[PDB]
C-alpha cells in the first residue's frame, strides 16, 4: 500500500496548492478593500478549477529561438522537486523517514533553482536573461545562511533527522529559545520561495514577467504549483523547526491539526508581508543579506555552538 | 457538373499552391518530425509546378474584372517545373533541417496512409494525400494560363523563406534567401 | 509661505539611539505595516457586487444619446444643425428637407457614437431640447457597425429613456 | 422669490484636520531589548 | 448521443475561459485610468474571476484603452500576434472605437480594427469604469454561447 | 525501494500533467506567435551575448563559503565527543576565519558592486 501513501501525500497537496491561489486572491483582496473572486461558484470556491482547465486547454506557446529540450525539462524539474521535498516532513510521521532530513532539504532546494535557471536561458530573450540571473543574485545570497540558521538551530536539537525534531520541542517552542534565528530564517524562507519584499526574479513591473514571460498553458501551470508547492512546504518546515506542536503517542490526530493549523497561519503571514511592504532592489537584497544578515549568522552560530557546552545541556544523538 | 449547370462560370485550374499556411510546403516541412523523409522511389519520377498563392489571389480577382473570363477555363500554374526530390532538397535546404531520403514501397506507403487517417482529429497525410504527392502536375498548354490574365508569376526560389523562416532552428533563423542556391528545374 | 519638509536630524542620547537600533535591529515600522494591513483587513470592503446593484449616478450624467419628442408625439429636432456646428467631433450629420405637412424635419440625423465624445454640447445646443445624452451608459455592441447610430435608432432611444429624460431634464432644467 | 444655491451653511463649516497624525506606539527600546533577552534566558533554562 | 457528451464538454471548456480570462496590462491614454477605478475596490474586477496579468504569452483578452496612433500600431500588432489561442480585444472608448476625439488627425489610425480583429465594442470617453464592467461580463456571454466542439463534433 | 518509488512517481506525474498541456489544447502557430517577446516591439537581436553581471567577485567568494558550510555542518554530531575542549576550540576557529575571511572580503571593497 506504499503506493496509496504516495498519492496520499502528492493529490491532497495538490489540491492545498490549487487552494492557495484562490485563498491569496481572497486575502490580499479583503487587505485592500476589495472582494475578491466570489462569482466561480460559492466565495469563489470554484476560482482554482476555472483556472486550472483554462490553462492546461490554453495554446502552450512554443518560442522559435528556445531551445525545446532544455525548454520541457525546467517545468518537470521545478515541480517534481516541489512533491518530492514533502516526502521527509514529519506530518506526525514521517512518509520517509531519513537520519539526513534537513540535509535532503537543503539538497532539493538548492536544485529547486536550476528550474528557474535553465527555464530562463531555453527561453532566450533579454527578460529571460535577466530574470535568470538576478535569480542567481537571489539565490547566491542565500543558501549561505540557509544552511548556517538550519545549522545552528538544529545543533541543541540533537541530529539531521526530521522525525526527533518534536521529542526536542517538546516542552518549549523553539523559537523561544531562538527567536533571533526565527526572524532570520523566516525573512530567508520568505526569501527562497521569490516571495513579497524578494521577487526580483518575477518583478512584475520591472521584467514584466520575469522568467515567465515565454512560458504559457501548461508550462506556465507548472510553474506555478512549484511556487506554491514550495511556499506551502517551507512555512511547514519552519512550523516544525520553530513551532514544534504536543504529539499524543496514540493519537496522531492531534499533531495533525495543530501542525496543519501552524503552517496556515504561517503562510497567510507570507500573503500578510506580500501585500505590506515593497520590493527590494537585488543589490540590495544582496547587501542586505551579506552585509548584515551573515555577519549575525556567525556569531549567532558560535552562541548556539557555545552554548550547549557551556550549560552542560548537549543533546542526545540516537 | 458545374459547368452544365452554369455554363458562363469561369473555372480557375491551380496547381500545387504554396504560402504561409499551405499544407504544401509545411507537408514537406513537417515530414522531418516522423524520422527521415520518405519518398517513393526517392520520388525521382514526380515532377511538380507549384504556383504561388498570392498571383492566384490576383488572378481570380483580374478574372473578376476581366470581361472575357465568361466560360473560359483558366490553368493556374507556376513558372517552373521541378522533380519531386529535387523540391524536397530545396525545402529542407532552405529550412536547414538535416535530408533523410528513404525509398518506401508505395503499398506500404498506402498502410501508412491509412494509419494516419485514424485520427479522429485534422488528419496528417491520407491515402488520397499520398497519391497527390506522386501525381505530376499535367502540362495542358491549350489551356489559357496565367500570363493572358496580367498577373506574373512569382518563382517560388524568391518568396520561400516566407513559409520555411519558422521551420528553422534558431540556428538558422536570420539566414537569407541567397544562403541555398536556387533547385534545378526540369523545364518545358 | 512655505514649510519645511524632510531634514529632521534625530537625537543622539542613549535612549534615542537605543531607540533606533531596537527599530533597525527588531523590525518595528515593518511590524507597524502588518499591524496596519491587519487593521485594514477587517473592515468593509468596498465593492459592490455588478448588475445586481449598480453604482451611483447624478440627474445630469452623460451617456447614450435619444432624439426625443414633443408631449404631442412630434419630435423636437427642427435641424437647426446648432448640434452639429457645435460638435467637436464633427460627429453630427444631417440633412433636412421641407416635410410634406410643411414642417421643418431632418431626412437623416446620424450620430457616429464612435466619433463622439460625449461633451454634451448638444444638448446645450440645440433651443428645443431636442438632442440628449441619455443616462444609459451601457449600449455596448459586438460590432463596429452597430455603434453607428442614425435618425431612426436616435429616435428609439428617445422612445425608450423618455422616462428618464424627461425626470433628469425635469430636476436640472433650473441648474441651466 | 427667494435665491437658492448650494451656499454653505451659516456657520461655515466644521474644523478639517490636514496635520498628520501618525501615532507613535510601542514599548521603550530598552524594554524591548530586555523582554527579548528575557524569553532567550527562559529558552535557555 | 455523441451530442450530449460534447456538449457537456464544450460548457466545461469554455466556462473555465469566460470565468478566468485575464485582461493584459495594455493601457494607452484617458480611457486607461478609470479602467483602473475598475480593478480599484469600488468594482473589483478581480471577484468576477479576471486577473491583470501581464505579458501577453499569459494573456487572453487585449483591452485596447485610449488612442491608437500611427507610431505604436507596429508595437500592439506584434503584442496581438504574441498572445495566444483563444485571444480577444476588447476596443475600449471612442479613441479605439474609430479615432475618437482625433479621427481626423494625421498620426492616428482611425479604429483599432484596421490593426486587430476586435471583439466586442465598448463606447465612452471614457467609458465608466462599470460601462466597460458591463463590456468584459458581456464578453464572458460571449464565450458562453461559442460552439467549438459542436462544429468538430458535426464538421 | 521507497525512495526512488517515490521520486519516479513524481516525475512521472509532471511528465503527465506537461503532455497534456503540451499536445490537447489544439495549436496554432504563425511564426510571429512564437516570435520573442521584446515588451511589445521587435528584439534588437542576441539574448546570447555575454550578460556582463557585475556581481562577479561576490559569485566566487559563494563558492568559498558553501566549500566550508560543508566544513561546519558535522557540528552535531561533533558536540558528541569526549574533547569538547579541541571541539569548542576548532569549531570558533572555522567560523573566527570564516567571519574574517569575510572582513577582509568587506573592507577591501569586494561586497560592494561593480559601476
Ligand atoms: C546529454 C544528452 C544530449 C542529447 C541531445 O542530443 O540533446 C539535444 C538537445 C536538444 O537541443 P536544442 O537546443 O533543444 O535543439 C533542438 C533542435 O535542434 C531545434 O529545435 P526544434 O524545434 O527543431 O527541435 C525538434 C528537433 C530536435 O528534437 C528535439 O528538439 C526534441 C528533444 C531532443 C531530442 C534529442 O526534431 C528533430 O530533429 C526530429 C526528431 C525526430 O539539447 C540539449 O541540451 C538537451 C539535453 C538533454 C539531456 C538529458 C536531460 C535529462
Ligand atoms: C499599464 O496598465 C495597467 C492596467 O490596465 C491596463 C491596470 O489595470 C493596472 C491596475 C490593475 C491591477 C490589478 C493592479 C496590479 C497590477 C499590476 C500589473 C502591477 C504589477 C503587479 C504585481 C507586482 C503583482 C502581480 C501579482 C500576481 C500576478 C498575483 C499572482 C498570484 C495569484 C494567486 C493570482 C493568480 C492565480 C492563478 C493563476 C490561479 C491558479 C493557477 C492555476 C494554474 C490553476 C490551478 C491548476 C491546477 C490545479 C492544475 C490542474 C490539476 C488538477 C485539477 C488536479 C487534478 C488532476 C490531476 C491530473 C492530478 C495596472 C497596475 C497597470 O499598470
Ligand atoms: C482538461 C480539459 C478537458 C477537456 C478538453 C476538451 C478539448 C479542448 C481542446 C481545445 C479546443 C479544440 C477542441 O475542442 O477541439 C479541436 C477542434 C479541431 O477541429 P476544428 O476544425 O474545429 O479546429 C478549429 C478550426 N481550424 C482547424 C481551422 C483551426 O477545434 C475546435 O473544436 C475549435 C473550433
Ligand atoms: S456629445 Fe458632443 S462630441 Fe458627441 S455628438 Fe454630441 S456634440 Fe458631438
Ligand atoms: S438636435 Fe438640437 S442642435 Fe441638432 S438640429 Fe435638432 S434642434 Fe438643432
Ligand atoms: S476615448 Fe476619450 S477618454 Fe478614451 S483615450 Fe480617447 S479621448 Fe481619452
Amino acid at each position: 500500500m506504499f503506493m496509496i501513501n504516495i498519492l496520499s501525500l502528492i493529490i491532497p497537496i495538490l489540491l492545498a496548492v490549487a487552494f492557495l491561489t484562490l485563498v491569496e486572491r481572497k486575502v490580499l483582496g479583503y487587505m485592500q478593500l476589495r472582494k475578491g473572486p466570489n462569482v466561480v461558484g460559492p466565495y469563489g470556491l470554484l476560482q482554482p478549477i476555472a483556472d486550472a482547465l483554462k490553462l492546461v486547454t490554453k495554446e502552450p506557446l512554443r518560442p522559435g529561438t528556445s531551445s525545446i529540450s532544455m525548454f520541457i525539462i525546467a517545468p518537470i524539474l521545478g515541480l517534481s522537486l516541489a512533491l518530492t521535498m514533502w516526502v521527509p516532513l514529519p506530518m506526525p510521521y514521517p512518509l520517509i523517514n531519513m537520519n539526513l532530513g534537513v540535509l535532503f532539504m537543503l539538497a532539493m532546494s538548492s536544485l529547486a533553482v536550476y528550474s528557474i535557471l535553465w527555464s530562463g536561458w531555453a527561453s532566450n530573450s533579454k527578460y529571460a536573461l535577466i530574470g535568470a540571473l538576478r535569480a542567481v543574485a537571489q539565490t547566491i545570497s542565500y543558501e549561505v545562511t540557509l544552511a548556517i540558521i538550519l545549522l545552528s538551530v538544529l545543533l541543541m536539537n540533537g541530529s539531521y533527522t526530521l522525525s526527533t525534531l518534536i521529542t526536542t520541542q517538546e516542552h518549549i517552542w523553539m523559537i523561544f529559545t531562538s527567536w533571533p534565528l526565527a526572524m532570520m530564517w523566516f525573512i530567508s524562507t520568505l526569501a527562497e520561495t521569490n516571495r513579497a519584499p524578494f521577487d526580483l526574479t518575477e518583478g512584475e513591473s520591472e521584467l514584466v514577467s520575469g522568467f515567465n514571460v515565454e512560458y504559457a498553458a501548461g508550462p506556465f501551470a507548472m510553474f506555478f504549483m512549484a511556487e506554491y508547492a514550495n511556499i506551502i512546504m517551507m512555512n511547514a518546515f519552519t512550523a516544525i523547526l520553530f513551532l514544534g506542536a504536543s504529539h499524543d503517542p496514540h493519537t496522531p490526530e492531534l499533531y495533525t491539526i495543530n501542525f496543519v493549523l501552524k503552517t496556515l497561519a504561517l503562510t497567510i503571514t507570507f500573503l500578510w508581508i506580500r501585500a505590506s511592504y515593497p520590493r527590494f532592489r537585488y543589490d540590495q537584497l544582496m547587501h542586505l543579506l551579506w552585509k548584515s544578515f551573515l555577519p549575525l549568522t556567525l556569531a549567532l552560530c558560535m552562541w548556539h555552538i557555545s552554548l550547549p557546552i557551556m550549560t552542560a545541556s548537549i543533546p542526545p544523538q540516537s | 457538373e458545374v459547368r452544365a449547370a452554369f455554363p458562363e462560370a469561369t473555372i480557375i485550374k491551380p496547381s500545387d499552391i504554396f504560402g504561409r499556411e499551405d499544407r504544401f510546403l509545411n507537408y514537406f516541412a513537417s515530414m522531418r518530425w516522423f524520422g527521415g523523409v520518405p519518398l517513393i522511389s526517392l520520388g525521382k519520377e514526380t515532377v511538380k509546378q507549384p504556383v504561388y498563392i498570392v498571383d492566384v489571389s490576383k488572378g481570380i480577382i483580374n478574372a473578376i474584372k476581366d470581361p472575357d473570363a465568361k466560360g473560359k477555363t483558366f490553368a493556374f500554374v507556376g513558372p517552373n517545373r521541378y522533380l519531386l526530390f529535387d523540391l524536397v532538397q530545396y525545402i529542407f535546404a532552405v529550412a536547414y533541417r538535416p535530408f533523410l531520403p528513404y525509398p518506401l514501397p508505395h503499398f506500404a506507403y498506402r498502410w501508412v496512409g491509412r494509419l494516419f487517417e485514424v485520427s479522429p482529429f485534422e488528419p496528417w497525410t491520407t491515402r488520397d494525400k499520398v497519391e497527390r504527392v506522386h501525381m505530376s502536375d499535367m502540362t495542358l498548354p491549350h489551356l489559357p494560363g496565367l500570363e493572358d490574365l496580367g498577373i506574373q508569376a512569382t518563382p517560388l526560389e524568391l518568396k520561400a523563406i516566407e513559409v520555411l523562416r519558422r521551420h528553422r532552428t534558431y540556428r538558422w533563423l536570420t539566414s537569407e534567401m541567397e544562403d541555398v542556391k536556387p533547385a534545378k528545374t526540369v523545364n518545358i | 509661505t512655505y514649510k519645511f519638509v524632510n531634514m529632521r536630524e534625530p537625537s543622539m542620547d542613549m535612549k534615542s539611539v537605543t531607540d533606533r537600533a531596537a527599530q533597525t535591529l527588531l523590525w518595528t515600522e515593518l511590524v507597524r505595516g502588518l499591524g496596519m494591513t491587519l487593521s485594514y483587513l477587517f473592515r468593509e470592503p468596498a465593492t459592490i457586487n455588478y448588475p445586481f446593484e449598480k453604482g451611483p449616478l447624478s440627474p445630469r450624467f452623460r451617456g447614450e444619446h435619444a432624439l426625443r419628442r414633443y408631449p404631442s408625439g412630434e419630435e423636437r429636432c427642427i435641424a437647426c444643425k446648432l448640434c452639429e456646428a457645435v460638435c467637436p467631433a464633427q460627429a453630427i450629420t444631417i440633412e433636412a428637407e421641407p416635410r410634406a405637412d410643411g414642417s421643418r424635419r431632418t431626412t437623416r440625423y446620424d450620430i457616429d457614437m464612435t466619433k463622439c465624445i460625449y461633451c454634451g454640447f448638444c444638448q446645450e445646443a440645440c433651443p428645443v431640447d431636442a438632442i440628449v445624452e441619455g443616462p444609459n451608459f451601457e449600449f455596448s455592441t459586438e460590432t463596429h457597425e452597430e455603434l453607428l447610430y442614425n435618425k431612426e435608432k436616435l429616435l428609439n432611444n428617445g422612445d425608450k429613456w423618455e422616462a428618464e429624460i424627461a425626470a433628469n431634464i425635469q430636476a436640472d432644467y433650473l441648474y441651466r | 422669490s427667494k435665491v437658492k444655491q448650494d451656499m454653505p451653511p451659516p456657520g461655515g463649516y466644521g474644523p478639517i484636520d490636514y496635520k498628520r497624525n501618525l501615532p507613535r506606539r510601542g514599548l521603550s527600546g530598552y524594554s524591548m531589548f530586555a523582554v527579548g533577552i528575557g524569553t532567550l534566558l527562559f529558552g535557555y533554562w | 448521443r455523441g451530442e450530449y457528451v460534447v456538449a457537456k464538454l464544450d460548457d466545461l471548456v469554455n466556462w473555465a475561459r469566460r470565468s478566468s480570462l485575464w485582461p493584459m496590462t495594455f493601457g494607452l491614454a484617458c480611457c486607461a485610468v478609470e479602467m483602473m477605478h475598475m480593478a480599484a475596490p469600488r468594482y473589483d474586477m478581480d471577484r468576477f474571476g479576471v486577473v491583470f496579468r501581464a505579458s501577453p504569452r499569459q494573456s487572453d483578452v487585449m483591452i485596447v484603452a485610449g488612442t491608437l496612433t500611427n507610431k505604436m500600431a507596429p508595437a500592439l500588432r506584434k503584442v496581438y500576434d504574441q498572445m495566444p489561442e483563444p485571444r480577444y480585444v476588447v476596443s475600449m472608448g471612442s479613441c479605439a472605437n474609430g479615432g475618437g476625439y482625433y479621427h481626423y488627425s494625421y498620426s492616428v489610425v482611425r479604429g483599432c480594427d484596421r490593426i486587430v480583429p476586435v471583439d466586442i465594442y465598448v463606447p465612452g470617453c471614457p467609458p465608466t469604469a462599470e460601462a466597460l464592467l458591463y463590456g468584459i461580463l458581456q464578453l464572458q456571454r460571449k464565450i458562453k454561447r461559442e460552439k467549438r466542439l459542436r462544429i468538430w463534433y458535426r464538421r | 525501494m521507497n525512495i526512488m518509488l517515490t521520486l519516479l512517481t513524481n516525475v512521472t506525474l509532471a511528465s503527465l500533467l506537461v503532455l497534456i498541456a503540451f499536445w490537447l489544447p489544439q495549436l496554432n502557430a504563425y511564426s510571429e506567435k512564437t516570435s520573442p517577446y521584446e515588451c511589445g516591439f521587435d528584439p534588437m537581436g542576441s539574448a546570447r551575448l555575454p550578460f556582463s553581471m557585475k556581481f562577479f567577485l561576490v559569485a566566487i567568494t559563494f563558492l568559498l563559503f558553501d566549500l566550508e558550510i560543508a566544513l561546519l555542518l558535522p557540528l552535531p554530531w561533533a558536540s558528541q565527543t569526549n574533547n569538547l575542549k579541541t571541539m569548542l576550540t576548532m569549531a570558533l576557529f572555522l567560523l573566527i576565519l570564516l567571519a574574517a575571511s569575510l572582513a577582509y572580503e568587506w573592507t577591501q571593497k569586494g561586497l560592494e558592486w561593480a559601476e
